[PDB]
């Protein structure tokens, strides 16, 4: 009579590495990295992205005439730019600190968008109505930003401007706005009448003061002028006063802020759908429960963690020897 | 092969033994059968168990992580902030990576040692009350039913009851 | 029967440790890495107090906020201590250019010797020195100034052009602070100042600056809708610094020979400077402890162990523990 | 355990023993008691001395460490500077808690090792002149008074001094 | 060692031994001699091979990498270039110190434990036809020429063939 | 007295150490290092291309064209570039090189380039005078003199009228654009030198715009003047123009440079000898040649290295302990 003792074997196919041996095959494993996603952008907190199309953050905000789809758009779970987002400053210029404001929007999570300096009233002693340019075309005509308003000369002149905003939303309240630097100085006489123009703009915190920079630049989107952009995060309860001689491109819609953490920006040519994730990448979302994946770098909500290995995978049993 | 028993002098495995890791087969007048060893077997899925779920408690989660922008005069902390995630990048995935690889060889020297540790085990019950093949084989030197293989399977074996006629036999 | 046992000790230790395989394995020896105590108080490092700017912050320290005078004697620290009160700054609304990086300079300062750059009462003979004061910087109920500027204003009806050099002798660096005032209105330019277009230069071997006034009404802070720019350099040993002014000089009148030291930093911290002497400072309390990591701070002044969030690390030294 | 022999095939541990980790427990005709093994028990203290320096060692002590300011503009660089500190704290987190579970592994086999080496060295000693129980315990074929206990615990045990006797009783 | 071989009841090692980690001397009539054991040898030379490419394998390497310069009104983002670039190099030197202590030990034990399994392995093919000595030595109790030594080195020594003549001369 | 079998183990005559956990300074039969500690010393080449040496002079010395400068005037191609400890000829002019550390990161990834005259000296500039600009802040040879790749304007006769000049790059490939702005001490010699009091700088293209005035102030004399001079630069792109408009202060690009973008360049600073020797890896010590995974010479490297470490060893046992006895 005889006892033997021995131990499990099966028709697992499973590998893993050693350290002394590459390709064993194991009785058991556990694989502890995601490699698959649906492919799809979805809902976080059953909240759908903002998908800005053919649109950057610059288009969204200062209301690109060609963005015009994203003026309904009011909370996100995250945003989304494409590779076609081309549609931002179509008046050339700079918008300074944009990656600033980038960062900021990256923590909002909604706003109201409310208007700051109604066009109809704001503006008695400034024509209102002719501050459109072929840079800005909408349906073969002249037009601007729907978020802005171009001021010029009245007749034959440019009062000083003085109008002030006080914050009653409780809120952070974005405001934007531009200034203007023609290219020759009948050009600005054309349509401020003053040479010695200034714009000046102040809050609590924010403090500064503009003048024309006149010059001719090479033509873009046919225009040798220049309009930068200009942002500040005005805090609820504080003022902010703009007074200008000439070239205030004027802030005609604000928006009052809402912060939440979790969101941020991504690029991605992926379809929305009406799906709802834990975890989105720009490729797609994930769900697992796994510790790690090889999907992408780019995450929002709780993720695995990225590493760029093809393979993580964990013995759990024992050499598998069925001969 | 730090142990000598799982591909070592216990040359194979057993596709027969399909409830547990480890255990026994016995061979006697009354029949043969395989049955696993659930005491061993149960310590080293507690053991296991106890590893993975350590090894991925020690792995937080990733929460939001999203690109930043940069304008063309301010290379140097773009390059800054690649040089941030590609080296984090590099030491999560080296740190994934090695933790698999040497923790994969502790698991499968874990296996036979566990198989080493139940073979003595069994040596010691029944000492000279038989003998050894060296293939994890055992021959007894008496009639062993199923009652005697059970109470060697669950460590209760009786030597001293059957030592007369194994000394006698042998 | 005559016999000998091989064994292994057991004890009365409670202590566990956690492996891989098992967690809370009794062991009958083991070492703690990890410090979890610290004494409740900001200490000395080096026999050296650190500096408790108390209700004050940096810049109300350097410029002299009127509410900061208990720090007008301090010269050398270990450290530097701001409060969740340190409120006191600059109480004149306005900017302080490049405040982040002057803290960060101040960083590794470890002492300075204060000196009266232009005096007062002797620097300044064509320009009213006794008249610039704000209810914006008030102390003890009535309007005054900080204690190292000097608000210089027009003498009768007259402000004429002021020229003042300060050459660099004291065989290391100089931190040479200044402001710009902006007046909300022309009104207020002339009744200060007297020139209504006005300027100040401040040049070096490495400063290179003219200021022109930015008159416009911000909203009020403090009761002021005027602003003040507050400005700072390192002058090299040897150097010249030049102030040229028609108007809007908020001069210095005492700056600061820094002796630069490592090792030093500004914490935030609430806890009590106390008569006790550390090697390493958290702005929880002091550590004494020669142990690997602590889970106390990140924040840590001296040689401190490495900071970990763990609350647990405990190394195995003995075997497992069974009586 | 890995070697088999704590909370092995030797059930448990000694609290009668206080003067070294491992060692013997004899009863003669003389009388009983413990004797801690020297050379094992050093062994063991220099090896374990060296682990916990060694692992100090590398962990360099923290520098002044400080907070940095940004203003409202740098942002950016702001939470840069914060992924910095979190991505670094992470990774010095999970070095630890894992250097020290893995490290308390091979510690604690270490000593089980260390026990199942120097039963092993005791059997080889004795060879037949004792019978091995099996917990443990050898009982000698012939009379071992304390100088010969002395003899089996430092390693020079006269194996042919004894066993006349022993082959004899056995 | 953690395997009780190396250093332990075998207690030192063979300079005469040449072409290979672990092996065996015989005695016989015929004569004396060392010989490798080409299998437990050439199954620890792919391992231990196996072990340094994995480590190599896992150190990417360095691509160009030049110092930043920072302006004097930069000192904040040039302290965090530095607190980058320290904490990095104090990561990367952690980590090949340690993964080389813990290998090394990792190693020297493996070797023990081929020791330890090739002696065992012996033991069991001889069994009672020889007696062990205690220092890695076997004494046969039949007369084993220079076929038999070899049966033995390559693992097909036949016990049965031997074990009457063994029994003779054991009793 | 039977015969005999015996299992054991190889021992040589390594002394050969390793470390490990339980123990230092084991001596191993076998063992490999990890750990390069070695170089040559020198500066090589890196894929057969030179090293371009900036010696006495550094990056802004080079492309302004400092006259001290001109063994550099020939230079067009470079597999990095070498400052060295005495590298201190740059700005002979004093003032601030504006975004200087930028301009030196971009130049990491340049590996070439074509110098060309984009505003020529004797036909750009018919309403300004363009002999007078010199000073002894930038002398050479016994003479004032100035940077060769700018041109410093003053006025002709008693105006110094608005100039429009714009250049479009035809080149295929990146321009590095560099000018400058003169800050004179005072209002006096703005009037003087310029003419005009409320003089500006505009320089545009599709991408860039910036508005430059000079900022009059009394200050030291920095090698011996008074003035300051501030250098700018601008990467104008394939297909664009810019254009420089002003009434004062502006010194005119002359030369600019057509650049080509490379991986794995960058710029080092050390005191070794270049040779003509070849390298995979060269840090500011010297070239390493090996296949080894770390090295402790040098966290500064170019080209593909092993990974810097602090540590002072690391051997891998491979074989056993050694125990002849
Ligand atoms: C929303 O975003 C879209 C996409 O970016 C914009 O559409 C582009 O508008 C630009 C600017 O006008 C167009 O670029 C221009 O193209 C002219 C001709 O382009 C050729 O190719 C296109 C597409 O293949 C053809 O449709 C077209 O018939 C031509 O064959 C050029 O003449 C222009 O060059 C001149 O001006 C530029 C300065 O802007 C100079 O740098 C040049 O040297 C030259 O003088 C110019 O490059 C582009 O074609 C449009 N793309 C598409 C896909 O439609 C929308 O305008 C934008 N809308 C708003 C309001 O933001
Ligand atoms: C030293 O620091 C202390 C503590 O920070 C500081 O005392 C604080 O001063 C301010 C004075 O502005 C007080 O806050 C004010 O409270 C009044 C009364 O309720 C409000 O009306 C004020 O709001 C008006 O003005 C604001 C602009 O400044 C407007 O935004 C607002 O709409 C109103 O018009 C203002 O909030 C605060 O109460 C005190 N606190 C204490 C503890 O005394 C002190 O002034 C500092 N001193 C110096 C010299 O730096
Ligand atoms: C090229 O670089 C060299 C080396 O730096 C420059 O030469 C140095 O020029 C400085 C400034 O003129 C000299 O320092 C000065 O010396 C005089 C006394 O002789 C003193 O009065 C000044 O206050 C200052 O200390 C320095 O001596 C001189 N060094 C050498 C080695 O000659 C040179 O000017 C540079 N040339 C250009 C065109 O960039
Ligand atoms: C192994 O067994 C399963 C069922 O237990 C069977 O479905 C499968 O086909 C087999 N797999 C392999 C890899 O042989
Ligand atoms: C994710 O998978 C789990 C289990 O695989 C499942 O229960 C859950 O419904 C899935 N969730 C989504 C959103 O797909
Ligand atoms: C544990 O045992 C030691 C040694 O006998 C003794 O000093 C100590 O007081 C004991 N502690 C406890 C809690 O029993
Ligand atoms: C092993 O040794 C025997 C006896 O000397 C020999 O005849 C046989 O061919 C060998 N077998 C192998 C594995 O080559
Ligand atoms: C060690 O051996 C090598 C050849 O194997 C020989 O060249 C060298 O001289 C020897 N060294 C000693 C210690 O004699």
């Amino acid at each position: 009579d005889t006892i033997c003792i021995g131990y499990h074997a099966n028709n697992s196919t499973d590998t893993v590495d050693t350290v002394l041996e590459k390709n064993v095959t194991v009785t058991h494993s556990v694989n502890l990295l995601e490699d698959s996603h649906n492919g799809k952008l979805c809902k976080l907190k059953g909240i759908a992205p903002l998908q800005l199309g053919k649109c950057n953050i610059a288009g969204w905000l200062l209301g690109n005439p060609e963005c015009d789809l994203l003026l309904t758009a009011s909370s996100w779970s995250y945003i989304v730019e494409t590779s076609n987002s081309e549609n931002g400053t179509c008046y050339p210029g700079d918008f300074i600190d944009y990656e600033e404001l980038r960062e900021q929007l990256s923590s909002v999570s909604s706003f109201e968008k409310f208007e700051i300096f109604p066009k109809t009233s704001s503006w008695p002693n400034h024509e209102t109505t002719k501050g459109v340019t072929a840079a800005c075309s909408y349906a073969g005509a002249s037009s601007f930003y729907r978020n802005l308003l171009w001021l010029t000369k009245k007749g034959s002149s440019y009062p000083k401007l003085s109008k002030s905003y006080v914050n009653n939303k409780g809120k952070e309240v974005l405001v934007l706005w531009g200034v203007h630097h023609p290219p020759t100085g009948t050009e600005q006489q054309s349509l401020y009448q003053n040479a010695d123009a200034y714009v000046s703009v102040g809050s609590s915190k924010y403090n500064r003061r503009f003048t024309p920079e006149i010059a001719a630049r090479p033509k873009v989107r046919g225009q040798a002028g220049r309009m930068n952009y200009y942002w500040t995060l005005l805090e609820p309860g504080d003022t902010i006063t703009f007074e200008a001689t000439g070239n205030l491109i004027a802030p005609w819609y604000a928006f009052a802020l809402n912060r939440g953490s979790g969101s941020g920006i991504i690029t991605s040519d992926a379809p929305v759908h009406d799906c709802n994730t834990k975890c989105q990448t720009p490729h797609g979302a994930i769900n697992s429960s796994l510790p790690f994946q090889n999907i992408h770098p780019v995450t929002i909500g709780e993720c695995p963690k990225y590493v760029r290995s093809t393979k993580l995978r964990m013995a759990t049993g024992l050499r598998n020897i069925p001969s | 092969g730090l142990f000598g028993a799982i591909a070592g002098f216990i040359e194979g495995g057993w596709t027969g033994m399909i409830d547990g890791w480890y255990g026994y087969h016995h061979q006697n007048e009354q029949g043969s059968g395989y049955a696993a060893d659930q005491k061993s077997t149960q310590n080293a899925i507690d053991g296991i168990t106890n590893k993975v779920n350590s090894v991925i408690e020690k792995m937080n989660t990733q929460f939001t992580a999203v690109g930043k922008e940069f304008n063309n005069l301010e290379r140097r902390i773009e390059n800054l902030n690649k040089k941030v995630d590609d080296g984090f990048l590099d030491i999560w995935t080296y740190n994934a990576e090695l933790l698999v690889l040497l923790e994969n060889e502790r698991t499968l020297d874990f296996h036979d040692s566990n198989v080493r540790n139940l073979y003595e085990k069994v040596k010691s019950q029944l000492k000279n009350n038989a003998k050894e093949i060296g293939n994890g084989c055992f021959e007894f030197y008496h009639k062993c039913d199923d009652a005697c293989m059970e109470s060697v399977r669950n460590g209760t074996y009786d030597y001293p009851k059957y030592s007369e006629e194994s000394k006698l036999n042998r």
